[PDB]
């Protein structure tokens, strides 16, 4: 039933921020968050 | 066609005083055209 | 180091598309360990 649980996570509309990856040569980690003009920064997701 | 009705929020679903909280979540009237969210399948599409 | 290096710009934003929650034949039942179960199926067999 995983296949019936992704089905029904995909049958809603989702959005999605992409990300391009070049090497940097060491351990580096990203901090992303959104900003909205009638608003504060608000954290989104971690990503390393 | 009556493109203000639409824009208009639906009522009293908006307010925080319902327990459902899908109505919350919903409480639009453009994403009501779509019941892949909705999570209710009709069983036969057929008429007789 | 300079957040540029990396591209932030697009945005993807994919409809909720169909889903067949229809149909379940040759349920393949599978007991398992009662310490092994977590909080959800713990309380759906409370319910039931």
């Amino acid at each position: 039933q995983l296949d019936h649980y992704i089905d029904e996570r995909r049958t809603k509309d989702r959005t999605f921020v992409g990300l391009h990856l070049q090497n940097i040569g060491t351990s580096a980690l990203v901090i992303l968050s959104i900003k909205p003009k009638d608003g504060d920064s608000y954290e989104v997701a971690k990503l390393a | 066609c009556s493109v203000e009705l639409f824009r208009k929020k639906l009522e009293p679903f908006d307010r925080d005083t319902n327990p459902i909280e899908l109505t919350r979540t919903y409480s639009t009237a453009k994403s009501l055209f779509s019941y892949r969210q909705l999570g209710y399948v009709y069983d036969d599409l057929s008429l007789n | 180091w300079p957040e540029n290096t990396f591209s932030h710009t697009t945005i993807i934003h994919e409809e909720g598309t169909t889903h067949e929650e229809t149909g379940e034949h040759q349920e393949l039942h599978v007991r398992s360990d009662v310490s092994s179960l977590t909080r959800e199926q713990v309380q759906s067999l409370r319910e039931a």
